RNA sequence: UGGUUGAUCGCGUCGGAAGUGUAAUCUUGGGGCUUAACCCUGAGCGUGCUUUCGAUACGGGUUGACUUGAGGAAGGUAGGG
RNA sequence: UAUCAGCUUGUUGGUGGGGUAGUGGCUUACCAAGGCUUUGACGGGUAGCCGGCCUGAGAGGGUGACCGGCCACAUUGGGAC
């Protein structure tokens, strides 16, 4: 565009889409497990991915993935929910922080323990 | 009232004051009308630099010094030039003087007893 | 905050003798571990990172402090690699090593941190103390008869002292004629590669 | 209609130089004559001449004769207009532009007449950055 | 005779502009134009502002190029006074 | 041939073949080859040791290489600039650049004699 | 946004001077904490603004010319306008 | 922000009085019909502002913690002493 066109109407940037609206500017949010279940992944891929409908303290209810082999949380279990997308799962944009609040660390972890909330074993 | 006072600066347990001019109502470490000098008491024979012309002007215009600034002006002699009183006016002693180049040239040549007490420590390892 | 593990493993991984000679570095052509003899691709990052790690494990400096050295050299005027090597050589433990009062830089760090040394009259126990020009490093009078000190006094004649230092061996006195230049630091890394690495 | 006769001069020179023409011609103006003169003095053209009208009998004609070196080699590596009519560019005595790392010349119209950057910097005078001929 | 620090120095602000409204008593609205660079694209723009002056005797008309000097607040909006008329375009 | 004014580019250039635009600027000694992989390989083989190169346009390796190539070919060595303009290097080119060329040549002399 | 040109103004533009842009921060020179972080101190920066004195190439204002752009007259003239 | 186009009647100006530390529709009486706006008035949304901070080759982009300057507020609303 001409300089006069830029003067009359300047450049405008893009919108910069948000990824995790339910957190509302917080690194993680507390919630209650309104439902605990399993979902089939999209294709390709095939499994029984463990997820939970959680009512976060922001008043929004979202689906959160439960990582790691092992699971204890059930109905009305208080959880901490952080960001994180599961690519082969449409509509899952959050994960549950293992080792925090009611959810507990994966039992037999010995590598990458901190990411699954597993205390070091003597 | 306009005051000549000390504005604190520096670290914890290491104060350096700026002899500044500001009115009483202003906060201690705030905007000042004019900065007159500096005062480092933590250092040996405390450093006391006071701008004589400016401090004389402010005293003559009616700024009221705090007791600390009165002490500094007594030491710099300004408290005698203004409000003439019989005071020692102990212009600051200098905080002595070190040097590096002269010591390096002294030791480069020192040689002799350098390696000499050096073979004496050779005899020491013998003793060791 | 200090690497205490084996140094021959690091020398073998980096492919060069980090310190010493005539040792377990007879297994040099391959890094440590089970997978040592395989052929390597060596990307540019790989190469750069190797140069940076060589300098780091040679001088006993961790990553945060090495990075700080890098920004200081980059800000300074002149060649960035030259200034970085000059800083690393101006470190006090390296000064003791180069003067030859220590068998190795690790031993120099040990004695410096233990305080067996005086800098122009003042006791210093900081291995990272940057020695300035015309400085006088002195052995502590109490510790003029350390076993490592007497070993160095027996062996220094074989060791080569750089032109920017003067040493009164038996006296334990390291006079700093000037802060060293690239031609005076021994060429064993690629400071240019390190500088390029710190730009990606 | 014509909007920037200086840009017209620059593009005429660029097109003629690219097409290897020995001479180019255009209607004359004082600023065009000055730019041609400093181009000749800096060695980017062989010569220039202002001709009294005899074909159109209407106005003076400025003609630039260009120079090509051995084996038909361009003496002008490019010319660019800077201070456009749509957006004008003025440079201070300290912020004078450098062209081709200093090899080329920026033509700057200062209050003391047309002066190449080097000149301006020597006189510590800025002005309107007309061109970047290199 | 011996007056105090004379000159007063302190000079006031002066603006040259064009009268765009003369239909209120003892007041003329003057349009003052200034040329400034655009902050981002550097083009020289034309910034225009409407200034209300005080014209005692209503001596200026529409389209007249006038000179105004700033004053103390003379009304809710007037802060300038007519000092001369430069071109009487009429 | 590539004209190096003492281990660095003579003057800034911008080359483009097809869609591969590559910008080159000379840098102070010790700066290194601040360039992307393909352009950096081209410059390192050419022998430039202090250069700032940016890759605008497409990132295809072949086209970026050709753009770096013609960017280097656009380089115009100061003596041939003087020949082009019918003048002298002392009259056309920056004194700092010429000086740096002398110190580079003399340091080169040192290296050669030391051999 | 503006073809060629004379005169003039000096608003843009350019160059000095004075005032201002507190301090801290920041860049940098020295100094102190065993080094560093940090701290003190000198300078720069503070990319502007106001006042004032200059310059007049260009932009613009005022004013006067020129005809090549543009339009018109007269004559010629093509066409499923 | 135009998927807000009309806004204002002490409103805009004038004269006399009153008031105030002080100019002033600040207030009052009378007279006039103004004032603002597609160069975005009025309305909606969000927000204390800045020295600075982070990032960036720069231009910019984001931001307004500590520290420092100005402003606003002190249970909510109003009022004076
Ligand atoms: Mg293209
Ligand atoms: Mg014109
Ligand atoms: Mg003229
Ligand atoms: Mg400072
Ligand atoms: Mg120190
Ligand atoms: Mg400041
Ligand atoms: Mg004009
Ligand atoms: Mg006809
Ligand atoms: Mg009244
Ligand atoms: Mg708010
Ligand atoms: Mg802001
Ligand atoms: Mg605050």
């Amino acid at each position: 565009p001409t300089i006069q066109q830029l003067v009359r109407k300047g450049r405008t940037d893009k919108i910069s889409k948000n990824k995790t609206p339910a957190l509302k500017g917080s690194p993680q949010r507390r919630g209650v497990c309104t439902r605990v279940y399993t979902t089939t992944p999209k294709k390709p891929n095939s499994a029984l991915r463990k997820v939970a409908r959680v009512r976060l303290s922001s008043g929004i209810e979202v689906t959160a993935y439960i990582p790691g082999v092992g699971h204890n949380l059930q109905e009305h279990s208080m959880v901490l929910v952080r960001g994180g997308r599961v690519k082969d799962l449409p509509g899952v944009r959050y994960k549950i922080v293992r080792g925090s609040l009611d959810t507990q660390g994966v039992k037999g972890r010995k590598q990458a323990r901190s990411r699954y909330g597993a205390k070091k074993e003597k | 009232a306009t005051k000549i006072r000390l504005k604190r600066l520096g670290k914890i347990r290491t104060p350096h004051y700026r002899v500044v001019v500001m009115d009483s109502r202003a906060k201690r470490d705030g905007r000042a009308i004019e900065e007159i000098g500096q005062y480092h008491p933590k250092a040996d024979p405390s450093v006391i630099v006071i701008d004589s012309e400016r401090v004389q002007y402010w005293l003559g215009v009616g700024a009221q010094p705090t007791e600390a600034v009165v002490a500094l002006l007594k030491r710099t002699g300004d408290w005698q030039k203004f409000t003439g009183d019989t005071s020692p006016s102990g212009v600051k002693p200098q905080p002595e003087r070190p040097n590096k180049d002269d010591l390096f040239n002294a030791a480069l040549a020192e040689a002799d007893e350098a390696p000499r007490e050096a073979i004496t420590k050779k005899s020491e390892g013998a003793a060791a | 905050a200090r690497y205490t593990g084996p140094l021959t493993k690091k020398s073998r991984r980096l492919g060069t003798d980090l310190v010493g000679n005539d040792k377990s570095f007879e297994r040099r052509p391959y890094p440590p571990g089970v997978h040592g003899r395989g052929r390597t691709k060596d990307s540019e990052y790989s190469l750069q990172l190797r140069e940076k790690q060589k300098a780091r494990y040679a001088y006993g400096v961790l990553e945060k402090q090495f990075r700080r050295y890098y920004e200081e050299a980059d800000r300074a005027q002149g060649k960035t690699g030259d200034v970085l090597l000059q800083i690393l050589e101006s470190r006090l433990d390296n000064v003791v090593y180069r003067a030859g009062l220590a068998a190795t830089r690790r031993q120099a760090r040990q004695m410096v941190s233990h305080g067996h040394f005086l800098v122009n009259g003042k006791k210093v126990n900081i291995p990272s103390y940057r020695v300035s020009t015309h400085d006088i490093i002195d052995v502590r009078e109490k510790s003029k008869d350390l076993p490592p000190i007497v070993i160095a006094r027996e062996t220094f004649e074989t060791r080569d002292v750089p032109a920017w230092l003067e040493v009164r061996p038996n006296k334990g006195r390291i006079l700093v004629h000037q802060l060293p230049t690239r031609d005076q630091i021994v060429i064993d890394v690629n400071e240019q590669a390190i500088v390029e690495l710190y730009s990606k | 209609t014509m909007t920037d006769p200086i840009a017209d001069m620059l593009t005429r020179l660029r097109n003629a130089n690219q097409a290897y023409h020995d001479q180019t011609s255009m209607p004359h103006s004082k600023i065009k004559a000055g730019i041609a003169g400093i181009l000749k003095s800096e060695g980017y053209i062989a010569d220039y001449k202002v001709n009294e009208p005899k074909e159109g009998e209407v106005g003076k004609t400025l003609t630039l004769t260009l120079k090509y070196g051995e084996n038909r080699e361009r003496s002008i590596a490019g010319v660019r207009r800077i201070s456009k009519p749509g957006l004008r560019v003025y440079a201070k005595s300290t912020a004078l532009p450098k062209v081709l790392g200093g090899l080329g010349i920026a033509i700057i119209s200062t209050s003391q007449g047309l002066l190449t950057d080097k000149q301006a910097h020597e006189k510590s005078v800025g002005g309107e950055v007309l061109a970047y001929v290199w | 005779m011996s007056e105090n620090t004379a000159e007063r120095t302190t000079r006031r602000k002066v603006r040259e502009g064009l009268v765009v409204s003369d239909k209120m008593n003892k007041t003329i609205t003057v349009m003052v134009e200034d040329r400034v660079k655009h902050p981002l694209y550097g083009k020289v723009m034309t910034k225009s502002v409407r200034l209300k002056a005080h014209d005692e005797n209503n001596e200026a008309g529409m389209g007249d190029r006038v000179r105004i000097m700033e004053t103390r607040p003379l009304s809710a909006t007037k802060r300038w006074r007519l000092v001369e008329i430069i071109e009487k375009a009429k | 041939k590539v004209p190096l004014v003492g281990r660095t580019i003579t003057h800034p250039v911008i080359g483009e073949k097809a869609a591969g635009v590559v910008m080159l600027r000379p840098a102070s000694p010790g700066t290194g080859v601040i360039a992307g992989g393909s352009a950096r390989a081209v410059l390192e083989c050419a022998g430039v040791h202090d250069v700032l190169a940016k890759s605008l346009g497409s990132s295809n390796a072949i086209n970026v290489v050709h753009a770096t190539v013609d960017a280097l070919q656009q380089l115009e060595e100061p003596e041939e600039v003087a020949r082009r303009r019918g003048k002298s290097v002392e009259d056309i080119a920056p004194a700092a650049m010429l000086r740096a060329r002398k110190e580079a040549d003399e340091a080169a002399a040192a290296a050669r004699m030391e051999e």
